[PDB]
């Protein structure tokens, strides 16, 4: 590890740096550094890890989008054959993609799930799990894409299942595991009643439990739950 | 693209 | 180098596709390539490499610009000390800026530059050998830092020298290479006065020989004109 | 910042 002559402080600090700075790229292989020194992630310190590789993988996968978009209409009846390179080009940003999801599809195996034993801790990184390979189902198309696809299902789940059992239906890792399993639903499993009927039921229930809370985390929650309500008006 | 977090 | 296997033309085509993609790294990557297969470079050929250059530092640049402002803060009277992180990751991310530099001021001085005989091509390149050295001076400091800036000058100075003798006032490599000249006079060389005059003057002799231009051309010059004019209600 | 190209 090009960290391990790091302080693990250190490397929290720079990248906290690089996220202010924009280097996303930087602030992940900080995070990463941080999580191989071996002990629990405090909770901005696990928001510092999937701020950097959501914003890693996201550019990732708009280039791929892109790519494989521009990929198929070079593939359809009339078009003019331009040779390999377009194939190419987007397998080499999918292999890029798939590398930064292995990558922290192994730290959350190596070994921070295992050490995880709180809610907001462990649905979290439950979360993660299922995100990362729900990013892999997005480009998989060979004999593992069905495992891909439960594997993301299977994390999700696990994550919903502690959630509802050990946290408010407001919290906000409850309510972003919600709205993310609902897209899996809708974007991956071809699942769209579930999606909607996932966010609408999530929404309700934070819905009546605002109450509860502060001026503060009314802000936090309303904010997820204004993106239920958004995907909620593409999808019906 | 919906919605993610 | 990594891209000695791939065809010229290939090399073109994936750097255009990395551009669609906002891939500028891989975009960099792919005309490097192109460049050290030897032959010449076309108009279209030489914008796609300074494409992707110009945006591979600008970011390096703003990255630069956010860690230089966190740590004269955290120099100045009364800060708490927070130890070397901070100019250590500047230093990180000026050490990788500079190479980005090194290494497009390489590929001019081997061999763009000295096969470059149309006026288009050798002021492209010069304008270019100027504003990389003028990446170089804004982060310099030490012995050198005179002689960076100097190498720009000269460069941009040849470049003039020859947009003068060969070009009409509109041509828009003409009106970019003064923008970026009056610049270099006013935030590199401190001086004020040069970077205003140039601007104006500039900007005066194109709009008398706007007449001359096609819609089209009178489009891409007013462009740049209207940067100049930009910059001087900036300064005066 | 002033305008470059
Ligand atoms: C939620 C969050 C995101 C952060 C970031 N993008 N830097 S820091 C942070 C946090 C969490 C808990 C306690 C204090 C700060
Ligand atoms: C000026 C320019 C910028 C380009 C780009 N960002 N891809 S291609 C291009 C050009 C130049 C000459 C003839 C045809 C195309
Ligand atoms: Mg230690
Ligand atoms: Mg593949
Ligand atoms: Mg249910
Ligand atoms: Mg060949
Ligand atoms: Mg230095
Ligand atoms: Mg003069």
């Amino acid at each position: 590890g090009a960290m391990g002559s790091m302080e693990r402080a250190s490397l929290i600090q720079k990248a906290k740096l690089a996220e202010q700075a924009e280097r996303y790229e930087d602030m992940a292989a900080f995070m990463k550094g941080a999580v191989e020194k071996g002990e629990e992630l405090s909770c901005e310190e696990r928001n510092l890890l999937s701020v950097a590789y959501k914003n890693v993988v996201g550019g990732q996968r708009a280039a791929w989008r892109v790519l494989s978009s521009i990929e198929q209409k070079s593939n359809e009846e009339g078009s003019e054959e331009k040779g390999p390179e377009v194939r190419e080009y987007r397998e080499k940003v999918e292999t890029e993609l798939q590398g930064v999801c292995d990558t922290v599809l192994g730290l959350l195996d190596s070994h921070l799930i295992k050490e995880a034993g709180d809610a907001e801790s462990r649905v979290f990184y439950l979360k993660m799990k299922g995100d990362y390979y729900r990013y892999l189902a997005e480009v998989a198309t060979g004999d593992d894409k069905k495992r891909i696809i439960d594997s993301a299902r299977s994390a999700y789940q696990e994550a919903m299942d502690i959630s509802k059992k050990e946290m408010p239906p407001t919290n906000p890792i409850r309510l972003g595991l919600a709205l993310n399993f609902s897209v899996f639903h809708y974007e991956i499993a071809n699942s769209p009643e579930e999606a909607i009927s996932l966010a609408k039921t999530t929404f309700d229930e934070a819905m009546a439990d605002l109450h509860t809370l502060s001026e503060d985390s009314y802000k936090d929650s309303t904010l997820i739950m204004q993106l239920l309500r958004d995907n909620l008006t593409l999808w019906t | 693209f919906p919605a993610t977090v």
